[PDB]
């Protein structure tokens, strides 16, 4: 999954 | 003449009521708050002179003393959050606002350099100076048909106040505001001076850090083509910004990600990875992690334009926050791809480097290294091909830390290390 | 985020 910043 | 008053002579010509002895204090005061080492702004805000300033800011009659105290606020703006709030404090807000009407470009200007420094305080300030009206003359100092008509250090100026108001978070800028600013924004983008590009790239970076919904009002204005373009320019301060927006934008959905690589984002990063700016190399291995964390047709578009091999690079040597971007890329891959996407990876020669960083004293890359792993364990069963990758961890050092990990603090780290030991390495 | 002038 993504990761923010 | 001007040059290195007092505080005290300061005041005693301010408070005169004598308008060219005001002007001439005041333009004595701007000079002391230019210089570089230590300007004096507490003693000027001690001294009471925020009002006064504020309220020569209003003498249309006499445009050099509002220049003037435009320039002396600017630069107690310029200062702490403290600072500012005095500025603010003291009616300045409106004030500079109506100087952006002023038919001196030079006094407009300042005014809009003063209400950058005031937006740029924090989300509060940004948020009052944008209640007070800014948006609406600030945007119309911009609509000419050609930007190139307009003074270099002025639109450079603008730009930046611009951005100062797309900045921050917690909260980001209200929406209307956003979108009110984004056509120029976009406009600002195409310009040609580095600066304006630089400063444009921020603001769009800036309105990208956050949820789905603003980096859909961003990509939906079709600034990624111009985005990419602008991540292969020469100059550092263009590239670092717009690749910033570009990681942000990825961070989104599959199809905020896609509109990335269809604009052919990933013919770039041969050279990201490789960046010898370490800042640039960690930004876009981040920005490659989110893109493997996509589609596996994402995750096959990575693959196409030769990035798996630059993936290793970096794995096998980068500074240590690269590297760890890195894993994260490598795990997310491992997590999302197919059997063949994975198999491909470990042709490349990821095993090696992945084991060397399992060396790593950072607890959570050592999670992320186990996870990556288990994740090509698991293509591997599906082969009946567990023993070659088993033998391949142990010829290259590998088992050896796996063994070591179970002995090992944190409590998942452990149970990883083991499972892996049992179900593997019998 | 702020510029002093000069």
């Amino acid at each position: 999954k993504r990761q923010r910043r | 003449g001007t040059v290195n008053w007092s505080v005290e002579d300061i005041v005693k010509g301010i408070n005169s009521n004598n308008l060219e002895s005001q002007l001439q204090a005041t333009q004595a005061a701007r000079k002391l708050l230019s210089r570089e080492k230590q300007p004096p702004i507490d003693n000027i805000i001690r001294a009471g002179l925020i009002p006064k300033f504020v309220s020569f800011l209003g003498k249309t009659d006499c445009s050099p003393i509002q220049f003037e105290s435009a320039w002396a606020l600017t630069n107690i703006a310029s200062g702490t959050s403290e600072q500012t709030k005095a500025v603010v404090d003291g009616g300045a807000i409106p004030a500079f606002i109506s100087l952006l009407a002023s038919p001196h470009a030079h006094i407009s200007e300042q005014a809009v350099w003063a209400l950058g420094n005031i937006a740029g305080d924090g989300s509060a300030f940004r948020d009052l100076v944008i209640k007070h009206g800014a948006i609406d003359p600030l945007l119309a100092l911009l609509a000419v048909p050609d930007l190139s008509t307009l003074a270099c250090g002025y639109l450079r100026n603008l730009t930046w106040t611009l951005s100062n108001l797309c900045r921050n978070k917690n909260p980001a800028p209200p929406l209307d505001a956003v979108e009110q600013i984004l056509p120029t924004l976009v406009r600002l983008l195409h310009h040609n001076d580095p600066e304006v590009l630089a400063d444009s790239c921020w603001a769009i970076s800036y309105l990208t850090d956050g949820p789905n919904e603003r980096i859909e009002m961003v990509v939906k204005k079709g600034v990624v083509p111009q985005l990419v373009k602008l991540l292969g320019a020469t100059e550092l301060p263009i590239v670092t910004p717009a690749l910033r927006a570009i990681g942000n934008i990825v961070t989104g959905t599959d199809e905020q990600t896609q509109k990335v690589i269809d604009a052919g984002a990933l013919a770039v990063f041969p050279s990201l990875l490789t960046n010898p700016k370490t800042n640039i190399q960690k930004e876009a291995t981040w920005t490659m992690s989110n893109i493997t964390a996509g589609r596996q047709d994402q995750i096959q578009q990575v693959v196409n334009h030769g990035l798996v091999p630059f993936l290793v690079g970096v794995l096998s040597k980068a500074d240590f926050k690269t590297q760890k971007e890195a894993a994260w890329a490598i795990t997310n891959y491992t997590s999302g791809g197919t059997v063949e996407q994975i198999v491909y990876l470990v042709h490349c020669g990821i095993i090696e480097p992945l084991m060397n960083l399992l060396s790593a004293k950072d607890t959570k890359i050592i999670q992320v290294i186990l996870d990556a792993i288990s994740n090509i364990f698991q293509a591997a069963e599906k082969l009946g091909e567990t023993e070659k990758l088993s033998i391949m961890i142990e010829e290259c050092g590998g088992l050896d830390k796996i063994e070591a990990l179970q002995r090992h603090e944190n409590e998942s780290v452990y149970k990883a290390s083991l499972n892996l030991i049992e179900k593997y390495f019998s």
